[PDB]
This record gives C-alpha cells, structure tokens and sequence, in this order.
C-alpha cells in the first residue's frame, strides 16, 4: 500500500471524530453564552480540553507521511493543515514563558484603567469612559490628555514584554522552517502546486504597495478636505499645510474616522436615509425583520433557512432572569447546525447586521459538504467580504421602497447620495492608510530592518509619512505605541482587513454587471437577480478545496486584486472633492508638527 | 384469516444497527397494505420492478423485511447501483432488485441529549460486499505493511464507529429509520397474497 491509501484512510477516520469533539464544544460554548453561569464555564473549559488533546495527539500522529510522495492537492491541503508545529518546536520553558508573556500582556489590555490628574478616587477604564470621550468630545485637552494617559500608563508595561514576544516568537517561526513571524503570517496567502494560478508569500507585500499607490489621490484628497472642515472645530491648533493630529480623529487610535461626521458634514440641513420611526410605527419585531432578511436571500436563489435555525437560535434578550453576551456572531456548530446569536432591537442597525450575519450563514451553509479542514473560507478575507456585499444592498433607497419602508414619491436628490458617499468613505477609505502602515511596521520589525532602540522613531516617521498624522508631544523608546491596540497585545493578524476592503468592492461591481445594472454603483441593489446569485454561489461553496485566486476568478474574472472596482463606487465623491478643494493645499508636509 | 404480522418489524422498539440488519420471513400469511400508510409522513417510498397499486393482486414466494436506521444525507444509497460507505461497506442492493424501500424520520424515540453511539456502521473494510451480504467481525483493520497483531496503533484502526445521534442534528444528520422489503419468486406454489 502507497502513501496515498495510507493518508486517505487516515484522514477518513480524523474527520468522523474530529465532528463529534467540535460539536461537543461548539455546543458547550452557546450553552456558556446563553446562560453565564458556573457551572456552564466548567462544562466549556471541559470540553474544550478534549478538543486540543485529540488535535495534537493526531498532529503528532501525522507526521509520518512526507508532502512530496503525496499527489491529490485536496489530500495535501488537510495534512498541510494538521502537520502545522505552532509553540510545540519549543522547550517546555520556553513555550511557558510565551504563554505567560501572552496571558499577562492580555490582563494588562482589559484591566487597564487611567486616572485624573485631579480627585484621584473616579477614575476611568477603556470601555466605557476612555472611548466617549475619544467620540463625543470637542476639548482638545480632554482629548489630550486621554490620549497621553492611556499611552503612558499602559504602554510602559507592554515594551519589555513585547520585546521577549518578539523574540520568542522569531525564534519559534524559524524552528518551523520560516523565516519569521511576519512570514509565518503571511504563509495563510501562499499559494504552490497548482500551474497557473501560484502565489509567493512575497508577492503580498508588492501587491500591497501597487494597491496603495493607486489608492493615495482619493485618500490625499479626503484627508485634504477634513482637514480643511477641522480647522473650524479648532482654530488655532491645525496647520494648513500640514498633518492631523492623532488624538483629533474621533477615535482612540485613529482607526476609523467615523465619528468625524458631525463636523465634517457636506450638506447639515439635509436628513439622512432613516427607517426606524416606519419600523416602529408598522408594528416590526425581530421575526419580522429576519423573515425579510431569508426573503432577500431567497430572491437572488439562495436557500431557505432550516427548520432547526428558526428553533434553536435566540433572536431577543431573554430578559432578566438569563444573562448573555449581546454580541452579533453567526454560529456553525457543524452536522446540521446553525444559528444566529444577536439581541435585535428595532433599528436600521439591526437591520443591516440581520443581513450580514445571514450572508455569514449562507456562507457556512454552502461549503457543508466538504471535508472538515476545508469548511472556512479561501482566505482571511472572504467572510467579512461577503457580509458587506450583502449587507450594501440593503440600505439602497430602491431596495427600502421595496420592502415598504420610505413613502413612495421620495425625492433622490444629489445631495443625500454624496453625504451617503462621504459617511462611507469616512469609514471605509480612511482605514486602509492605517492598515498598511501597521502592517507593514510589525513586518518590518519582525525581519529585523527595525533595530530595537528605533521602534517609535520608525512608527511616527511612517506615520507621518504614510498616513498622514502627527503626533502631538514626543515619544522616546520607552513607549510601545502600537502594542495599545488590541490586535497587537493579542496575537492576531491586521491585513486581512485591508485585504476584504479591496474584496468587497470587486465582488459588488462583478455581481452588479451581472445584474444588468445601469447608473453609479452605489445605487445597486442586486435584489430579483439570479444570475447574481449563482455567480456567487460558485465560489461559495468552493471552501478551502481551491486556491482564492481561482475562487476570485469564478466571480470577478480577474486574478488578483484590484482597486479600480473600489474608486469606482466613490468617483462622484471623488469629483466633488475636487471641486470642492479648488483654494486649498492637496497634500501635507512632513516636517510640522505641532510641538515644534 | 391469518394476516400478516407487519406490525412488529414497523413498529418496534429498538431497531437493528446499519452492519448487523436483521432479516424477518414473512409466508403464509394475508397482506395489510392499508395500515402500511400508517406512520403517514414517509421521506421515501420508492418501489423498483413492480407498481405499488399492482403489489396488492400478486402472488410472490417469500417477502424479506429488512431493518436498521441511517442518517439523512446516507438514504440516497439504499437504491440499485449506488456507491458509498454505507452500499460498499454494510449494505447492497442488486440492479435488479424488485421490491420498495420504506424511510421515515426518528428523531423522537432514536435519539438524546448525550449521544446515542449504540448504533454503529462499518467505515474501513478490505473488500467490497456482494448483494446480500453480512458481515459482523471485528478485527482489526491493516492500513499499513506491518501487521498490527489484533491491537491498535500507528496504521490500524477499529472497523466500526459510532453515529452518535443528538436531538439539534440537521435533517441529513437526523436519524431515519429504514425497512426494505424483497420479493422472491421460487418454483413452489404461489401462496402469499391476499384476496
Ligand atoms: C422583486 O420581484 C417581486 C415580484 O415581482 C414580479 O417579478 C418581477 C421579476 C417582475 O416581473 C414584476 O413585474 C413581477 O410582479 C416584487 O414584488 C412585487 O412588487 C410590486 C411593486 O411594484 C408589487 O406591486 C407586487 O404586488 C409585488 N409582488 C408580490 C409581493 O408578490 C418585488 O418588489 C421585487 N423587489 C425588488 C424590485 O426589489
Ligand atoms: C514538528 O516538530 C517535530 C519535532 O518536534 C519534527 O519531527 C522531527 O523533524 C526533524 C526534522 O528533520 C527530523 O529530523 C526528526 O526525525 C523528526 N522527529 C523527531 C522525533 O525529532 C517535525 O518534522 C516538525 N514538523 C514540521 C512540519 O516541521
Ligand atoms: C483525490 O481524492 C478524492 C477522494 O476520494 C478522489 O475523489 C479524487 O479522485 C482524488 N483526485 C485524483 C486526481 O485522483
Ligand atoms: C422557502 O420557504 C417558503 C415559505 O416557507 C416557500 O414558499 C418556498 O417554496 C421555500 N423555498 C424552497 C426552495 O423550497
Ligand atoms: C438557563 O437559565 C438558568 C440559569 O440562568 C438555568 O438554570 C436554565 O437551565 C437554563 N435554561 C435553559 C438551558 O434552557
Ligand atoms: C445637484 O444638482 C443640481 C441641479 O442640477 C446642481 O446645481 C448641483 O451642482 C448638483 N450637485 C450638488 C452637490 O448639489
Ligand atoms: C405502534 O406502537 C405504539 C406503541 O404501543 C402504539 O401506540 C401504536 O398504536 C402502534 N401503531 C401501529 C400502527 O400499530
Ligand atoms: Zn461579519
């Protein structure tokens, strides 16, 4: 008997098994989320045991059948992802110490509390306190000092822990056979064996750059224009030549500028599109607004929800006497299962993330017949794609005069669609700059192009130069700015945001040319279209059986990304931005800053 | 009148698992098709060779009622020329095979919170069955070149695995217990049928 027949029957038994443990604990973890209680913790942590027992007892046991003997590329892909060594290549101590540097560089993040200058007694954590007064303030000493507080207090006791991290984790990667944690990383969009359709771990990163660069004009443009409307906010504290300050971005971290568009609104007489007041006074409740929810996915040809989603999944807040995490998430428990866990109110929110945890569940639903190593998406930014696309739909006016919602003789007018525009360019298109910039720092840092005693320096002169924000008292090398974020103290990747913002866009202009669409992309419902619907369920339930390259393919027809399909949607935007900055400066200068 | 007992092998307790089917004779009796409509909701009934209006005024030699419960996704393979682990491996049906095959959902007394993992199905097997045959060994499978000796480890494996039934399972995870019936036509004198 060959390899072959010797890894097929392996992997035949794995994946009985592996089915009956997942379920057990995914069935575990929803009992610990509908009911907080101990002994529902006890349960969870029980059987969330066996669950890593058995994966590393058949990690180890399958490491006797080498990856060059074996020729099925759907056999490979499944020993590719049970021969992974993670933390096991180190020492007993070593993989202690990693742990522990992880478990306390978390309990630092959560337990992280700032305390006034004055009365010293009421002092505030993040959440809340720290990110209302980030989001609903206009002091620029408020805001400040917030800013320098949490920085000050918490970044000290991540520096020396994160050094360890890094080296710890460099050390682990090129025991692995890497180079290091950043390519370690980046090893989730590699791509070998297939002829035509191959991706190196390198090539990511020049893709990156070649997305960016066509990204900057619109970006430069938009950063122009808020900084032009912020200098009414704050008279004396912005240059007009130069870089927004890091603590006046409506956000602790700067990550979105959502919160920037009170102030920064092109048109304030105008309302917005809001539905909330027709809801209520309908007489809407959350069953309602999933029934119109399955009825869009089943408009497009996608199947009804099973009998056992409408039984088993918690649609309200129980009340009182249960407590839960009201937390939107979208629950595959496998063989069958599925359910949505979200405490809907009657609100246009919650209408749109309806739409967006059920294009999460028509996306589980479609790979059910693969082998369990493949039941995920092709790559780390599919998911979130999918849910955006659906969810976009939904807020369009045609599709809200649809569902019978909005009076039908609404006046359209040219206004409202460019605040639609801006309100979403403040929260799509200023977060890749952001995304980029971190990104490439940590894998900078990682390959060792960084030296240790260079880490701020090189953060805030990317910053400057990147972004396009400066901040506003000096840092030496004993803060570890980055390490603030969540992402960071918490191992966890950050292009993959990047990454589905450029998906998202790709995937709407290819299902609205199959939906015969006519006019901006942004008026596109794809709503009573069956073509679009089957062009998407072609790579839907592909999985991980193909590379994302063809799964791209099958949709959009291109091979890689792409950022046109992106400045498409904001090109009327990008238009009236133009005209709007006729008399201002596009552009900024590095060398301001507002300490200088 | 002495009326056939298809009361007993449709309606028991506990049924037979998918290797180990058992197998009832059914002679010398009066047929009872109206009360088979019982159990109304029936997630198959398709007949192959003979119509189902026609079975009532026929004479056949000897019927076979055979028992065991499958899950959802796995009926499709209870037919002529099919292939999987449940027609490979534990149950097969030959192309010309003349009778009707009975499915109906079981989710109500064949399953529990826990697991029900006392009914089992073979998963590894050296051959391939033959149309009507049964197998209950137990030994252990040789994946690999050296013998395993009757113990497990690297390479071998135990043949049979356990289902493991929970009632929040999908309609093709959900239990669906399964009566085929046969009919076999010999050179002795036609005696079963009704008036
Ligand atoms: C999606 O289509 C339905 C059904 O409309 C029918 O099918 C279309 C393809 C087209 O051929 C129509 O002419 C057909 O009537 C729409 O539901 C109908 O909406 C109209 C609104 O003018 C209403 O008068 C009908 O009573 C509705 N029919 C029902 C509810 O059965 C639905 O509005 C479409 N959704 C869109 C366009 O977003
Ligand atoms: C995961 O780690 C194990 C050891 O912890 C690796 O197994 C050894 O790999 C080396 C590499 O040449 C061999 O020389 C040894 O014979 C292997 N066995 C032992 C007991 O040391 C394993 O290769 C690692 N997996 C991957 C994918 O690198
Ligand atoms: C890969 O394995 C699957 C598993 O059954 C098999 O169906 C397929 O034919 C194999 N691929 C090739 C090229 O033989
Ligand atoms: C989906 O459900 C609706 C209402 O229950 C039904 O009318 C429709 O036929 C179903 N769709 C399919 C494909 O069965
Ligand atoms: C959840 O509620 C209480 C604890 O809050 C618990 O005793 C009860 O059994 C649970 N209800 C379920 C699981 O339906
Ligand atoms: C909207 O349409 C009017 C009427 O043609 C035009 O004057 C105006 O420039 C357009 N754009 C905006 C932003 O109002
Ligand atoms: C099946 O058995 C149950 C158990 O007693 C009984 O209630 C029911 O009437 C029986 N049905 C038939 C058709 O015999
Ligand atoms: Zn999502």
């Amino acid at each position: 008997s060959t390899i072959e027949e010797q890894a097929k029957t392996f992997l035949d038994k794995f994946n009985h098994e592996a089915e009956d443990l997942f379920y057990q604990s995914s069935l575990a973890s929803w009992n610990y989320n509908t009911n907080i209680t101990e002994e529902n913790v006890q349960n969870m942590n029980n059987a969330g045991d066996k669950w890593s027992a058995f994966l590393k007892e058949q990690s180890t046991l399958a490491q006797m059948y080498p990856l060059q003997e074996i020729q099925n590329l759907t056999v490979k892909l499944q020993l590719q992802a049970l021969q992974q060594n993670g933390s096991s290549v180190l020492s007993e101590d070593k993989s202690k110490r990693l742990n522990t540097i992880l478990n306390t560089m978390s309990t630092i993040y959560s337990t992280g509390k700032v305390c006034n200058p004055d009365n010293p007694q009421e002092c505030l954590l993040l959440e809340p306190g720290l990110n209302e007064i980030m989001a609903n303030s206009l002091d620029y000493n408020e805001r400040l000092w917030a800013w320098e507080s949490w920085r000050s207090e918490v970044g000290k006791q991540l520096r020396p822990l994160y050094e360890e991290y890094v080296v710890l984790k460099n050390e682990m990667a090129r025991a692995n056979h890497y180079e290091d944690y950043g390519d370690y990383w980046r090893g989730d969009y590699e791509v070998n064996g297939v002829d035509g359709y191959d991706y190196s771990r390198g090539q990511l990163i020049e893709d990156v750059e070649h997305t960016f660069e066509e990204i900057k004009p619109l970006y430069e443009h938009l950063h122009a224009y808020v900084r032009a409307k912020l200098m009414n906010a704050y008279p004396s504290y912005i240059s007009p030549i130069g870089c927004l300050p890091a603590h006046l971005l409506g956000d602790m971290w700067g990550r979105f500028w959502t919160n920037l568009y009170s102030l920064t609104v092109p048109f304030g007489q105008k309302p917005n599109i809001d539905v909330t007041d027709a809801m209520v006074d309908q007489a809407w409740d959350a069953q309602r607004i999933f029934k119109e929810a399955e009825k869009f996915f089943v408009s497009v040809g996608l199947p009804n929800m099973t009998q056992g989603f409408w039984e088993n999944s918690m649609l309200t807040d129980p009340g009182n006497v249960q407590k839960a995490v009201c937390h939107p998430t979208a629950w595959d428990l496998g063989k069958g299962d599925f359910r949505i866990l979200m405490c809907t109110k009657v609100t246009m929110d919650d209408f749109l993330t309806a739409h967006h945890e059920m294009g999460h569940i028509q996306y589980d639903m479609a790979y059910a017949a693969q082998p369990f190593l493949l039941r995920n998406g092709a790559n780390e930014g599919f998911h979130e794609a999918v849910g955006e696309i659906m969810s976009l739909s939904a807020a369009t006016p045609k599709h809200l005069k649809s569902i019978g919602l909005l009076s039908p003789d609404f006046q359209e007018d040219n206004e409202t669609e460019i605040n639609f525009l801006l309100k979403q360019a403040l929260t799509i298109v200023g977060t890749l700059p952001f995304t980029y910039m971190l990104e490439k720092w940590r894998w900078m840092v990682f390959k060792g192009e960084i030296p240790k005693d260079q880490w701020m320096k090189k953060w805030w002169e990317m910053k400057r130069e990147i972004v396009g924000v400066v901040e506003p008292v000096p840092h030496d090398e004993t803060y570890c700015d980055p390490a603030s974020l969540f992402h960071v103290s918490n191992d966890y990747s950050f292009i993959r945001y990047y990454t589905r913002t450029l998906y998202q866009f790709q995937f709407q202009e290819a299902l609205c040319q199959a939906a015969k669409h006519e006019g901006p992309l942004h008026k596109c419902d794809i709503s009573n279209s069956t073509e679009a619907g089957q062009k998407l369920f072609n790579m839907l339930r592909l999985g991980k059986s193909e590379p994302w390259t063809l799964a791209l393919e099958n949709v959009v027809g291109a091979k890689n990304m792409n950022v046109r399909p992106l400045l498409n949607y904001f090109e009327p935007l990008f238009t009236w931005l133009k005209d709007q900055n006729k008399n201002s400066f596009v552009g900024w200068s590095t060398d301001w800053s507002p300490y200088a | 009148t002495n009326l056939c007992p298809f009361d007993e092998v449709f309606n028991a307790t506990t049924f037979a698992s998918v290797y180990a089917w058992n197998r009832k004779r059914i002679s010398n009796c009066v047929a009872d098709y109206s009360v088979l409509y019982n159990f109304a909701p029936f997630f198959a009934f398709k007949c192959y060779g003979v119509s189902p209006t026609k079975l009532n005024d026929l004479c056949f030699t000897n019927v076979y009622a055979d028992s065991f419960v499958i899950r959802g996704n796995e009926v499709s393979q209870i037919a002529p020329g099919q292939t999987g682990n449940i027609a490979d491996y534990n149950y097969k049906l030959p192309d010309d095979f003349t009778g009707c095959v009975i499915a109906w959902n079981s989710n109500k007394l064949d399953s529990t919170v826990g697991g029900n993992y006392n009914y089992r199905y073979r998963l590894f097997r050296k051959s391939k069955l033959k149309p009507f045959e049964r197998d209950i060994s137990t030994e252990i499978y040789q994946a690999g070149n050296k013998p395993c000796n009757g113990v497990a480890g690297v390479n071998c494996y135990f043949p049979l695995q356990s289902y493991g039934f929970r009632p929040t399972y999908g309609v093709g995870h959900q239990p669906y217990r399964v009566v085929v019936l046969s009919f076999e036509l010999l050179h002795a004198p036609a005696t079963v049928c009704g008036p």
